[PDB]
This record gives C-alpha cells, structure tokens and sequence, in this order.
C-alpha cells in the first residue's frame, strides 16, 4: 500500500506539473525582475537627461567642443546615476537571491542527505525523505511526507492501578475502545493488551490525577504456573 | 453602484454578506472576486471554524495514513 | 518585527506636483521615477506576503471548547476575550505599549488587526487543544496533561514527574504568565524591537518631507514661486536644480526602504519558521525557542509584529 501510495503521489506531481505552469513562479520572477532591470537600464540611453539630444554623435557634432562638453557631461552624469541605479538594484536583488541560496542549501543538506524533525521544514507533516530536482536557476525538491488520515476517538486515561501501584506506558498510551484498556503506540492504532513489558511502575495511586482500575497481565505468572 | 471601503472606495462591484477566500487583495480585510455574472467584493474569510471535542480524558488516535509528496521551488 | 508600514510614494506628485511644465521636463529623465514606484510596490506587496507567511499557518480555525479543563493551566490571559477587535488580554497589553500629501500615501494592511488575532487565537486553540498534530495533519484532541506529558518525554524525563507534579507545574505555569503580564505593563521599554522599526520609518519619511524645502542651490524651494517668477529659460535651470536634488533625495529614500525591508523581510522569515518549528512542533535546538529546555510556545500578535512566550 505504500509504494502505490508513493508512486501515485509522484504520478499527482507529475500532472500537477505537466498541465499547470503557475508553479514554477519562484524562478520565473527571478528571471523577469532581472531582464525588467536590464530592459529598463537599456531604455534609458535613449533619455535627453536635460541634453539637446540622446545621440552623442549629434552632441559631438552640432556643438562646438567647449559647449558640447557640458552637454556631454549632463548625458555622462545621467547616463551613471541610471546605471548606478541598476548596480544597487542589482546588489541588493542578489542579497535576496543568496538568501534563498542558503536557504536551499540547509535544505538539501538537512532533508535530503538526513531527515530533519523540524516542523514544516521538509512539507507539511511528518518527514520521511525528499529527493531533489534541478531546474533553471534554481532547484526543486519533492518532500515525501507522511500525514496520518483515518482516526477514532478511543476514551483514554493518564495511567491505570493494578495492585495500588501506577503504571504509565514506556512507549504508547492508555486508550479504551469502550470494552476494554489497551496500550498503543502515538501515531498509528495498535492496540496491545496491558503487559508488564510495556509499562513501567512509578509510586502509587494517591498522586496520578486520573488514573484508572485495572490489571496489566504479567507473561511470568502462566511460565510458572506451566 | 458604489461602495466605501477602507482601502478606497470600489467602484463597480457589489458588497456580498457571505466570505469566501480571498481572491484578489485588496486592502483592509476586503477581498474581490468575479462569481456568477458579476465581481462581487467581500471581507475575506480565514477559513472553515472548527472546533474540536476536547476533554480532559478523550483522545484522537489514526488508523491510516497518506504519503504526500509536495513540491518546494526555490 | 514581522511587517513594515506599507507606503508608496508618486513620483511624479512629489517631484513636480502640480505643475505640468515640471512634469513635462522631468519626463526628460526617463523611466526613473516608474522605476522607483515599482520598488515601492514591491515593497508593499512583499508586507503582507510576510504577515501571510509568519501566521497564515494553520489550515481550519479551531476554537477551544468551553469547558476549560486543562489539570490547573489557566490560559485565561492567552485566550480571547469575547467582550471587546476580540483579542487577548497580553495582546491588548502589546497593543497599548506601541506608539503628508505629497503623494505619500500610506496603504492599508491586507490583514485587519482583528483578522490577525483570529490566527493567532485559532493557533493558540489549536496547540492547546490538540499538541502538534494538527500542524502535522489533522487536529487530534488529546488532554493537556497528557500532551505536558508527552512533551516533558520529549526532553527526556518520564512521563511520571510531570504525572506527579502537575499541581506545582501548573502553579509555576500561572505564576509565570502573570509574571509576564506585570512586566508588560509595568516596563513598557520590552517592545523595543518593533517600536523602533516604526520609529526609524518615521524618521525616513520625515527626511524625505524635509529634503522638499530645501534649494539644492536654487533660488527659491517653492516650485509655483520659481514658475509664476521667471521666464521658461531661467525657469527651467532653476527646474533642473530642483528635479535634480529631489530625484537624488527620493533615491536615497526608496533605497533606504529597500535595504531595511530585506531585513525585515530577514526577520518575518526568521519568525515563520520560529512559529512552525515552536509553536506547532516541540524542537530541540537548544536556545533557538528559549533560555532552557523547550516545553511549547504560545504566538501573541502585536501591533506590527508577533510575540512568542516560550514555556522552557
Ligand atoms: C480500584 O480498586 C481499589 C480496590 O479494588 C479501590 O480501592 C478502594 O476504593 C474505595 C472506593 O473508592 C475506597 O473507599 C478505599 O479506600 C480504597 N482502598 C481500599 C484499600 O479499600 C479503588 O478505589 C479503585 N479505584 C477506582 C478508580 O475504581
Ligand atoms: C487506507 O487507505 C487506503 C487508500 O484509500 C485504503 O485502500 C483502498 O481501499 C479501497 C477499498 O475498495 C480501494 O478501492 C482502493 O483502491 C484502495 N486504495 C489503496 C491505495 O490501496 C485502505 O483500505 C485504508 N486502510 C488500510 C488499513 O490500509
Ligand atoms: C485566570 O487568571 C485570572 C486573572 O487572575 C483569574 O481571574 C481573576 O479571578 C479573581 C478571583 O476569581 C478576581 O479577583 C480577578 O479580578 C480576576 N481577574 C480577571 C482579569 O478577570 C481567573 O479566575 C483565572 N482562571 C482560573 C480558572 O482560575
Ligand atoms: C520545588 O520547587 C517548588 C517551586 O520553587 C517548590 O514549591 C514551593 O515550595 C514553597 C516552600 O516549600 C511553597 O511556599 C510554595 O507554595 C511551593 N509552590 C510554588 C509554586 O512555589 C517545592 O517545594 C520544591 N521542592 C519539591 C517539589 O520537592
Ligand atoms: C468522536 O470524534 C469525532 C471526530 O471524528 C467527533 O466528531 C465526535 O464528537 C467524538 N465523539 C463524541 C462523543 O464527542
Ligand atoms: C474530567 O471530566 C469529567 C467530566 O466532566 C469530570 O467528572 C472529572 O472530574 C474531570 N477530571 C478527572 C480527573 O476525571
Ligand atoms: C449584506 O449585508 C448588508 C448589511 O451588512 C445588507 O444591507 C445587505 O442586504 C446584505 N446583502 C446580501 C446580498 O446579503
């Protein structure tokens, strides 16, 4: 059941990519702010800046060298604040992106390479692996989680009193279906019926806010009685 | 068919008693949208309330369980 | 600090408002001041992406139930208060710690105030009621004692101290949030962080709004009485000089905003993965979610930012 479950998840990636191309918009708003910066810088040779005309060979030669160098010098202080301009944008745009590139890298190197309990780090849910992708100017990861679907309501109890002596779950906890108790581990139903090997005793009824009554069986009682 | 905000004032669009979730920004907690037609502006909704039958001795506890594969561009 | 204030700024309204032989004679200068109106859209639309990021977590809204049985926690100062902008009793405390038409608009947030206490509330009532599980899927209701439990084997020691020491434990915890409550309202200096991003926005804008009464070498600082003064040729030097040092001063200012919005942009990035790893989780990174070993979280908004009490 899990491997189907597994391959027609990445069969729903598979489409989801396929048909839908608004998924890629991380990347692709990278690639636009970049070419908008370098379009706009481009469209601005083509300013007067206050000059008589954006063509220097025009400046050049419809002015005299002693004006035309003023002339030429408006454009020339135009022309690099405009670039300075795009060289700050340009500076702070690659702050963000080695942001994400850091970002990127403690990904791969804490889900990929290992598995990481950090919540919502690796996908919504519980964390099992996640294999990356390549894609242009970027990277593309497909966090396999696991998220728990189908639950019942189970009425539990903090510990149970067997011979006055309280008993909690080395690894599970108390639930009873409405019939009897039965001890099971956090995240997946799987009753087991109340031995000595899965609980531990600590001090005595007269503290456990909400203990219960019961018997946890003992697998030594019937080897000796056999 | 006006209607004041506090974003601005929406010119063109009818004010909805109902919230769906939001579909075009707007400002203010507003949120537009176009459903039959019409485009119709609201007050976005967070989403579905649900409550959950906590007790001091009543627990939740799954059976089965989906593996999801989701997907992180960066 | 999760979010900045979402201003833009006109261009042209700043630089030559209300004159069309300035408008005109800035249009000379190109694509620059539509380069700077960008910057700052982008800037307001990144705000409330951030807000979204850092408490639009949660996929349903829980509401606790009433019946409020949590072994002595009493939460009461936490949980909304449904007789007031229904907030809490810390987040109003956070809330009063915290204190022109030159086409400087000032956008609203996408967000109301009110909206963002209801995620926030609807996370609280979430974590209390149900642990982790419903960040980690759906919401699973289990009682608070056995969470407390659950959590105190997290940082390895059994399940019985807590089993044991409830009482005491949720004395410390009540304890403690009045604690928290009293400083709040006693030493209003806590909120440093988010009253002094708002402050430092202030004194930006306020330089900007001073650079307009100044004659970058003019004659005079008003443009209408250099217009209604001088011919179009002298007028326009006189123009240029004007346009020129306005243009620089809004520069500088938009690239200020920009600089000081990546890092809030740093911080509402740093808080959503607090709140996911905190809040809806219990991590063991020591010192990252409090001085000591980590027991929960529970998020408080606050006016431009959020507010965590790190149980440890
Ligand atoms: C579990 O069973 C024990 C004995 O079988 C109960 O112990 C007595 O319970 C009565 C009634 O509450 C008390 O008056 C006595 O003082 C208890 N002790 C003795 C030595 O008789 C115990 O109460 C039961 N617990 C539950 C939750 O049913
Ligand atoms: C867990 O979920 C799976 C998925 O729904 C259940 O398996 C399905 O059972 C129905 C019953 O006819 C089939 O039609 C589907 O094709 C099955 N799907 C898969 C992926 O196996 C399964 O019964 C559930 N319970 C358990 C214990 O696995
Ligand atoms: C949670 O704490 C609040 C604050 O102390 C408690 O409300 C106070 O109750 C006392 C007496 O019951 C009053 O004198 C105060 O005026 C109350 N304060 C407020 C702000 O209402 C509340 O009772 C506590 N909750 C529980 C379950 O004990
Ligand atoms: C462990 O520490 C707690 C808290 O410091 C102690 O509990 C307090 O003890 C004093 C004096 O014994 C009492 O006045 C208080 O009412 C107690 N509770 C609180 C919340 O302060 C406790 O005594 C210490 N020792 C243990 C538990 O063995
Ligand atoms: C049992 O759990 C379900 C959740 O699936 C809940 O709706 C129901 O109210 C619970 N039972 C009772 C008696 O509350
Ligand atoms: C738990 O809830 C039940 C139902 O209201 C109540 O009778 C009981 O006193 C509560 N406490 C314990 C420890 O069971
Ligand atoms: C929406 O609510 C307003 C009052 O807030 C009411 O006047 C109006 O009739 C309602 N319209 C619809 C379509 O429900």
């Amino acid at each position: 059941l899990i491997a189907n479950q597994f391959n027609s998840a990445i069969g729903k990636i598979q489409d989801s990519l396929s048909s839908t191309a608004s998924a890629l918009g991380k990347l692709q708003d990278v690639v636009n702010q970049n070419a908008q910066a370098l379009n706009t810088l481009v469209k601005q040779l083509s300013s007067n800046f206050g000059a008589i005309s954006s063509v220097l060979n025009d400046i050049l030669s419809r002015l005299d060298p002693p004006e035309a160098e003023v002339q030429i010098d408006r454009l020339i202080t135009g022309r690099l604040q405009s670039l300075q301009t795009y060289v700050t944008q340009q500076l702070i745009r690659a702050a963000e992106i080695r942001a994400s590139a850091n970002l990127a890298a403690t990904k791969m190197s804490e889900c990929v390479l290992g598995q990481s309990k950090r919540v919502d780090f690796c996908g919504k849910g519980y964390h099992l692996m996640s294999f990356p992708q390549s894609a242009p100017h970027g990277v593309v990861f497909l966090h396999v989680t696991y998220v728990p679907a189908q639950e019942k309501n189970f009425t539990t109890a903090p510990a149970i009193c067997h011979d006055g002596k309280a008993h909690f779950p080395r690894e599970g906890v108390f639930v009873s279906n409405g019939t009897h108790w039965f001890v099971t581990q956090r995240n997946f139903y799987e009753p087991q019926i109340i031995t000595t090997d899965n609980t531990f005793v600590s001090g005595n009824c007269d503290v456990v806010i909400g203990i219960v009554n019961n018997t946890v069986y003992d697998p030594l009682q019937p080897e000796l009685d056999s | 068919n006006v209607f004041q905000t506090r974003a601005g004032c929406l010119i063109g669009a009818e004010h909805v008693n109902n919230s769906y979730e939001c579909d075009i920004p707007i400002g203010a907690g507003i949120c537009a949208s176009y459903q039959t037609q019409s485009i119709i502006a609201y007050t976005m909704s967070l989403g579905a309330e649900n409550s959950v039958a906590y007790s001091n001795n009543s627990i939740a506890i799954p059976t089965n369980f989906t593996i999801s594969v989701t997907t992180e561009i960066l | 600090p999760v979010s900045m204030t979402k201003t833009s700024v006109d261009c042209t309204m700043y630089i030559c408002g209300d004159s069309t032989e300035c408008s005109n004679l800035l249009l000379q200068y190109g694509s620059f001041c539509t380069q700077l109106n960008r910057a700052l859209t982008g800037i307001a639309v990144e705000q409330d992406k951030n807000t979204q990021e850092v408490f639009a977590q949660v996929k349903q809204i829980y509401k606790t139930p009433p019946i409020k049985d949590f072994g002595g926690f009493n939460f009461s100062q936490i949980l909304p208060d449904p007789s007031k902008s229904k907030r809490s009793f810390i987040e109003d405390l956070l809330f009063n710690k915290v204190t022109k038409f030159n086409g400087l608009t000032v956008l609203p947030p996408l967000l109301t105030d009110e909206m963002i206490a209801q995620y926030t509330s609807a996370l609280l009532a979430g974590t209390i009621t149900s642990g982790w599980t419903f960040g980690a899927g759906a919401a699973l209701q289990i009682p608070f004692a056995m969470q407390m439990a659950y959590r105190f084997n997290g940082i390895g020691v059994t399940q019985n101290v807590l089993y044991e020491n409830q009482k005491l434990i949720a004395n410390q915890f009540n304890s403690a949030i009045g604690k928290i409550q009293d400083s709040l309202s006693s030493t209003a200096s806590a909120l440093g962080k988010l009253q002094d991003v708002v402050n430092q926005n202030a004194q930006a804008l306020n330089t900007l709004v001073k650079q307009l009464s100044s004659n970058f070498g003019a004659i005079s600082s008003v443009l209408n009485d250099i217009l209604s003064r001088l011919d179009p040729p002298e007028a326009e030097v006189q123009i240029d000089r004007l346009i020129t040092g306005r243009l620089q001063s809004l520069q500088t200012y938009v690239t200020q905003q920009l600089i000081r919005a990546a890092e809030i942009r740093a911080s509402a990035n740093l808080a959503a993965t607090k709140m996911s790893e905190c809040v809806l989780g219990q991590s063991k990174r020591v010192d990252f979610c409090g001085k000591g070993y980590h027991l929960m979280s529970f998020p408080q908004s606050a006016p431009h930012g959020v507010v965590f009490l790190h149980v440890t």
